[PDB]
């Protein structure tokens, strides 16, 4: 491909293509996130474009580039990410008939080419209604689920085909940094410490000091890197970003390589995910080859590099510390400080490692200027917050909100209630980082200060919904299991008290519990909370503190009483024998090994809860089914 | 030895970025699948390393492994959105039936079973995936049908 | 210098800045308890038992915390107590009990610091650690006793640079290993033993055979000789509660008399044996020039990690044998005849500080000269076993005809000195008159650098010399000498730090300068004694006379020399 010139040749290929998109008049896309390319994403990608290539259709290429630059097409197949609304899918959109189209599973893939494409008249069996209110939606902006919320970070995802430089280009980014080339760096971080912007995922410091003492720092070859990892298994945030568009993230870290002085950087994503790295390979060899990579940069003498590290796993590897160390070669155990990370990091050199969600709203604020994005928001922290809603509701999924808006309308309003008609019970919030919020406590503005005092962090921004089905021991021993599981093992604290508070909560979720452990569990709490190293031990009893401090009704019901108000715990379960229900077959004393059921026959039974062994076979082997589990 | 010709032009191609280690570590197990129990001090004493470092990095990562691995590899995801929904007895179920263990393999046929958490389907209901054939809507009596086509 | 104001417990402090807050307290006379922390290590932060509170009202580490302007701290608040306690709690939970089996019995620092902080109940049972114990060699590893401080690993990859071992697992299962879980005689190990010297519990010990000794004393028709190493007799009076460098060799004899032994004898007489042999074979090489630099044979860990890592500089080392076989090959040879005893039915024993001599021992190449070693801590142990009161014996000398010594063989415990008794007597026997008044010491080979370089000039002729203790400064040396720099003539190399003083057998310390005593304890022990020369003894002279006529004879050739094999397996 051409090699880019300076400012004005930019300009001018931004004019060429722009051109390309108004040269069209039809566009189908795809939702091509991992949401829908599991259910079937390519599939309804086939059972429909062979049909473009039956039915008298030549301008059906793909792929727009170069060679095809000057093609009007009547029709133009497109692929876009995470467009949003990944509950209910594959999602379908096509332009300019304006249709949000759910449920396509090939079953009638050709009516929606011979109706929409040729008669231009909208299906309406299997366009989107609410249950709830059964209205019927057309519009994208008409839904509810996209009605409040501010596609700002997002505004070119779902709208640019992540593996084309070009659609990029023709949207209108690039062009903050091109601004930033023509203009000086200490006002660049002047806009950024006066935007407001401070970190989004993990601490939340402000990211105007951090660059400004890297800038103090005077060393010959530092670093930039990014930690574009989502370790928790609550939410996808990490997925999103750089499925969608990769080219924002590029040009984030062309201004801060601006800006501080870097020469070259690298992004640290897990190996896991085969379609993010592969998107990045690509992303990063096209922009190589398109020359906004490398020396001499437009004209100016700015150089730059950028590497691709495929991670290894742990969740324990991103803790700004050990990630260095990780990429070195070496085992990721952390290291104490002081000195930080910003003063000696990655080979004894100065190191910038930042959350891609901060490299983000960079060109969008070097754009519009800190007086905007500051003008959102609670002035004391300003910007928005992104979230991943799961759980008990009707609608999941990703969603971007105004950050200063009531939690009621974010779980009820966008989330559209909760599922099967039940009641809501519990919020967690940032995963394992983070504790519980019950419904007392539910008209609280989301933000740093109010959250701060009700000792619940945001975190990452994963958001769990559930409801009364569950018992909330369950649920913190599923969370220390996994803190348990997937330590490093260094200092002591962290490595002995999670096994112990585990096998803690294990003894007293199985009934063999006894009096006195909750003070225990407070105890080592605070002891691990305290005498920690890293985050990840000083954030581990979080879950179970907080479980303690707002249902100890549900301890001491487990303890003392020996039921299960939810009865979602199997070792304290209570079967119970309906009097007439039972016609005396007496097949529970058969099956049942230790026989606690004794009785006549042709007559009810009665159980001795002493001698049960709860194998939970007596009412799943006799047919009657009169014993039930209560 | 044939497998001392595959591990050489490895060394050559992705080994020239100045601290590499993680990357040549992944590589064999993505063309080979088991990481030999010979080559990882061959590894070692050809470069620069010492075996006793390789050896840390390759028991502490999950991902990598010292077991035989099946031709099949099933993944129950267990995350935080997909426990609420019953996800904890499929797992049993499965042991119940087959016979092994979470982290342990039968080596005979082609089975093999992992604990990746939460990936990408993560909103269609505890996702049991096989290898390439990720599932929706699962219940612990419809594992029989896993087993059927899947034999 | 910029001192630095600060309170600590309510007293005023004066410090440099750059220093921590556990270290600029010690002179305070207070001490704050700590694990992961020694004094030749880079501070590592895994106890998190040694923490204190600022004033903000955060616990924060000590060991690798600087201190700066301004700061109050207190290290005797409740809060820190109680976590402390907590903490060790949380370790004796998982640490299997058996602390009568266990060889760190009494020394222990774990057990110490559960007396201190006033343990009695311990209310966290749970899962133990229960592993598989495995055998080494010399060195006894028993990951059940574990605390996974990080010493060993650190000091086998800060200081010695062989990165024996490593941590592996995760969690609450890591442990120390090495790959594959293979015996320590296989891996890239060298049997130095600093990694025994610095644990803090008893997961790293010796594989003791008192018992093999025990039935050889109880046999009516074996008789036992017993030497002794000139490094053993400044270091043992610290086992029974005296100031270190105390010179204790009457007392020791008197108690190895009886103890039961049937000879006792020093090494010091097979030492002047290797010095007036090395003399000879410098001299020869000196004469044809030819193979250098040489290289000494003194260490058995030196020549273990050339047999490993540099099989290409065995032809430059000299085939003499280490003095221990040496003397055992003369007791099974000459002593033997001249008592009339058969040589299956003598019993040669060793007291050694060294821990590479335990895997030297069995060699098959050295068709078992000596059959049994021991350490220091053994010997101890013997001699409290048998219930001798170490303080109030009585002096007495050694047997004939191989107890007496020269003052060149009793310098062998420090750096430097094995070329310090050799440049006298290359001096003698080159230049044909003896050296009087100061000009017997060198003090150019003398001190604790990491490097020592000298240019000695004897006669108008210059020698250039080096001395390299440990192995990370002899790597150093070698890469120095392969790039060819400048030509050296003869070169020392012990494999610990400090030379043989600071072996792995030596008895366990706390004062963070015990090698400045100990190197005084050693010269005053040299500067004690009549004769400094080792050509000036008598029975080496009457030894060569009757069985062997001339150093480096064809009898001394076939007795008295070895030869190496490579060891580095092709992979
Ligand atoms: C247990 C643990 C988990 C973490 N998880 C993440 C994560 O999932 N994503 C992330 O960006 N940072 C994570 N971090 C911390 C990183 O160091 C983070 O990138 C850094 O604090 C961000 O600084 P910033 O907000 O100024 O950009 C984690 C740290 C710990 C200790
Ligand atoms: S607190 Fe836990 S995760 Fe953090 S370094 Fe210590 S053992 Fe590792
Ligand atoms: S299963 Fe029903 S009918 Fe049968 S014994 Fe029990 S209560 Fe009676
Ligand atoms: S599980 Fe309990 S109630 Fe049911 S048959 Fe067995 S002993 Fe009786
Ligand atoms: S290491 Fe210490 S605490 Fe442990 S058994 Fe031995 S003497 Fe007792
Ligand atoms: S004996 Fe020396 S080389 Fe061997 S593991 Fe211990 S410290 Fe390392
Ligand atoms: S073996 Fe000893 S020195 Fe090594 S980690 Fe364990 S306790 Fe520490
Ligand atoms: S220097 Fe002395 S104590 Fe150390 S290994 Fe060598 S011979 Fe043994
Ligand atoms: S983009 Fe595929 S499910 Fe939303
Ligand atoms: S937590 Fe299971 S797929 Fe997301
Ligand atoms: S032992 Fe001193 S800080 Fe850990
Ligand atoms: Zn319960």
């Amino acid at each position: 491909m051409v090699k880019l010139k300076s400012i004005q040749e930019l300009e001018n290929l931004r004019e060429k293509i722009k051109e390309a998109k108004k040269k069209e008049k039809i566009v189908i896309r795809i939702c091509g996130g991992t949401g829908c390319r599991a259910s079937g994403s390519l599939a309804v990608r086939d059972e429909l474009v062979k049909v473009l290539k039956r039915e008298g259709f030549a301008n059906v290429d793909v792929n727009l580039s170069s060679d095809c630059l000057e093609n009007t097409s009547e029709v133009h197949v497109k692929m876009t990410g995470c467009q949003g609304f990944c509950a209910q899918g594959p999602l379908m959109t096509i332009e300019p008939l304006g249709v949000f189209y759910v449920g396509v599973k090939p079953e009638d893939v050709e009516e929606i080419v011979e109706k929409s494409i040729k008669k231009n008249e909208i299906i309406e069996r299997l366009l989107y209604h609410d249950p709830a209110t059964g209205k019927t939606y057309v519009k994208r902006d008409e839904n509810p689920f996209y009605a409040k919320q501010t596609r700002l970070v997002l505004k070119h995802c779902g709208t640019v085909d992540p593996a084309s430089v070009y659609d990029y280009i023709a949207e209108g980014g690039y062009s903050a940094i091109a601004k930033a080339l023509t203009m000086d760096r200490k006002q660049i971080i002047d806009e950024v410490i006066k935007s407001g912007l401070r970190g989004r995922g993990g601490a939340g410091f402000p990211t105007g000091e951090k660059w400004l003492g890297a800038y103090k720092n005077q060393s010959p070859k530092k670093y930039i890197i990014c930690n574009g990892d989502e370790g928790d298994p609550g939410a996808f945030m990490d997925r999103s970003v750089m499925e969608g568009d990769p080219h924002k993230v590029i040009e984030g870290m062309m201004i801060g390589a601006y800006a501080i002085g870097s020469d070259e950087g690298y992004i640290y994503v897990r190996a896991e995910y085969p379609l993010a790295v592969q998107m990045l390979r690509k992303a990063i060899e096209e922009c190589e080859k398109l020359g906004l990579l490398g020396d001499n940069i437009l004209g100016t003498g700015f150089s730059f590099r950028l590497h691709v590290r495929e991670g290894a796993g742990a969740f324990v590897c991103g803790e700004s510390t050990a990630l260095t160390y990780s990429i070195e070669g070496k085992r990721g155990m952390p290291r104490v400080r002081p000195p930080r990370t910003n003063e000696c990091g990655l080979w004894e050199m100065p190191t910038v490692l930042n959350n891609v969600e901060t490299f983000a709203c960079i060109p969008e604020i070097i754009l519009n200027g800190g007086e905007w994005f500051a003008s959102i928001g609670t002035p004391t922290s300003t910007g928005t917050k992104i979230f991943a809603l799961s759980g008990k509701v009707n609608r999941t999924g990703l969603v971007e909100v105004p950050m200063g808006l009531k939690l009621r309308e974010l779980i009820f309003d966008i989330g559209g209630g909760i599922a099967n008609n039940k009641k809501f019970k519990a919020v967690q919030l940032g995963g394992p980082s983070g504790g519980c919020v019950p419904e007392s406590q539910l008209d609280l503005p989301i933000d740093f200060d109010s959250l701060s005092k009700a000792g619940a962090i945001m975190g990452s921004g994963g958001v769990v919904v559930v409801d009364e089905d569950t018992c909330m021991v369950d649920f913190a021993k599923f969370f220390t299991n996994f803190i348990v599981e997937e330590s490093c093992g260094k200092c002591i604290p962290c490595r002995e008290g999670n096994k112990k508070m585990l096998e803690i909560l294990e003894r007293i979720t199985e009934g063999k519990g006894k009096e006195g452990d909750i003070e225990l569990l407070e105890e080592l709490g605070d002891v691990i909370i305290s005498a920690s190293l890293c985050g990840l031990g000083k954030t581990a009893p979080n879950p179970v503190l907080s479980t303690i401090k707002h249902f100890r009704d549900e301890y001491e019901a487990h303890i003392r009483d020996k039921k299960c108000p939810a009865g979602a715990c199997q070792a304290l379960a209570a079967y119970k024998i309906d009097p007439g229900k039972c016609i005396g077959c007496g097949k529970c004393v058969k099956v049942c090994p230790v026989g606690a059921i004794s009785g006549e026959k042709k007559k009810p039974h009665v159980i001795d809860q002493s001698k049960c062994i709860k194998c939970g076979a007596c009412a799943e082997n006799c047919p009657k089914g009169a014993i039930y589990k209560g | 030895d044939p497998r001392f010709e595959k591990v050489d032009e490895i060394l050559s191609k992705l080994a020239n970025e100045r601290g590499a280690l993680i990357a040549i570590l992944q590589h064999v197990q993505h063309e080979f699948g088991y990481l030999p129990e010979d080559v990882i001090f061959y590894i070692a004493s050809k470069t620069g390393i010492p075996a006793s470092k390789i050896y840390g990095v390759a028991t502490f990562y999950a991902q990598f492994h010292l077991k035989p691995r099946g031709k099949y590899v099933i993944r129950v995801c267990l995350g935080t959105a997909c426990h609420v929904k019953g996800a904890n007895k499929i797992l049993a179920e499965f042991e119940k039936q087959l016979g092994i263990k979470a982290g342990e393999t039968t080596s005979d046929l082609k089975f093999t079973l992992e604990r990746v958490g939460c990936l990408g389907a993560c909103g269609l209901a505890p996702t049991v995936m096989v290898n390439e054939k990720t599932y929706g809507k699962m219940t612990p009596e419809k594992v029989s049908e896993v087993l059927k086509e899947y034999s | 210098m910029n001192m630095v104001m600060l309170t600590i417990d309510g007293k005023q402090v004066q410090v440099e800045k750059g220093t921590t807050i556990k270290k600029a307290a010690e002179k305070l006379g207070i001490e704050i308890p700590g694990l992961c922390d020694d004094n030749d290590l880079k501070p590592f932060g895994a106890c998190r038992l040694c923490v204190v509170e600022d004033a903000r009202g955060n616990l924060v580490a000590s060991c690798h915390t600087p201190v700066r302007e301004g700061m109050v701290v207190k290290t005797n608040s409740p809060k820190v107590l109680k976590a402390r306690r907590v903490i060790l709690e949380l370790l004796l939970s998982s640490h299997n009990a058996d602390c009568f089996e266990c060889d760190k019995n009494l020394h222990c620092k774990l057990q110490k610091y559960a007396y201190e902080l006033n343990i009695r109940n311990i209310r966290f049972k749970g899962e133990k650690r229960n592993y598989e114990i495995k055998d080494n060699g010399p060195i006894y590893y028993d990951p059940n006793k574990c605390i996974l401080c990080g010493k060993c690993v650190r000091i086998c990859e800060e200081v010695q640079h062989i990165c024996a071992i490593d941590f592996a697992s995760r969690g609450f299962k890591a442990y120390i290993s090495t790959p594959f879980e293979k015996p320590l005689l296989e891996s890239d190990c060298i049997f130095c033993g600093q990694c025994v010297r610095v644990c803090p519990t008893g997961a790293l010990a010796e594989k003791t055979d008192i018992e093999r000794i025990y039935e050889a004393i109880s046999d009516p028709n074996k008789v036992v000789v017993v030497q002794v190493a000139p490094a053993v007799r400044v270091a043992l009076g610290e086992e029974f509660g005296l100031e270190p460098g105390e010179i204790v060799t009457g007392k020791m004899v008197a108690a190895l008399k009886r103890l039961g032994f049937d000879k006792v004898f020093d090494t010091q007489f097979a030492a002047d044996m290797t010095i007036v042999e090395e003399t000879a074979e410098l001299v020869e090489r000196l004469e044809k020039g030819e193979n250098f630099p040489m290289f000494t044979s003194c260490c058995p860990s030196w020549i273990l990690a050339v047999e490993k890592f540099y099989p290409e500089l065995i032809p430059n080392i000299s085939t003499a044998r280490s003095p221990q076989q040496i003397f055992g090959a003369i007791a099974k040879n000459y002593y033997a005849k001249k008592i009339g005893v058969a040589r299956e039915n003598m019993f040669v024993v060793s007291v050694m500080p060294c821990i590479g001599k335990k895997f030297e021992a069995t060699r098959p190449e050295f068709n078992n000269d000596v059959d049994a070693v021991l350490t220091t801590r053994e010997l101890a142990r013997m001699i409290k076993e048998s219930g001798i009161d170490f303080i109030k014996l009585e002096e007495e000398n050694f047997d004939s005809p191989l107890g007496e010594s020269t003052g060149a063989a009793a310098i062998f415990g420090v750096t430097g000195g094995v070329m310090e008794a050799a440049l006298r007597t290359a001096y003698s026997i080159m230049t044909g008159e003896e050296l009087e008044g100061d000009k017997i010491e060198f003090t150019a080979v003398r001190g604790l650098e990491g490097i020592k370089e000298a240019e000695v000039d004897i006669k108008g002729k210059k020698v250039r010399i080096a001395i390299a203790n440990g192995i990370g400064n002899a790597k150093k040396l070698i890469e120095k000498i392969k790039s060819g720099e400048t030509k050296y003539d003869f070169v020392e190399v012990m494999a610990c730090p400090g030379g043989c003083m600071s072996g792995g057998g030596q008895p366990y310390t706390d004062d963070p300068e015990f090698r400045k005593k100990r190197m005084e304890g050693i010269y005053k022990n040299d500067r004690n004694l009549p004769k400094r020369k080792s050509h000036e003894n008598e029975e080496v002279k009457k030894v060569y006379e009757e069985y062997y006529e001339k150093p480096c004879g064809p009898k001394a050739h076939e007795e008295l020399h070895t030869h190496y094999h490579s060891r580095k397996k092709e992979y």
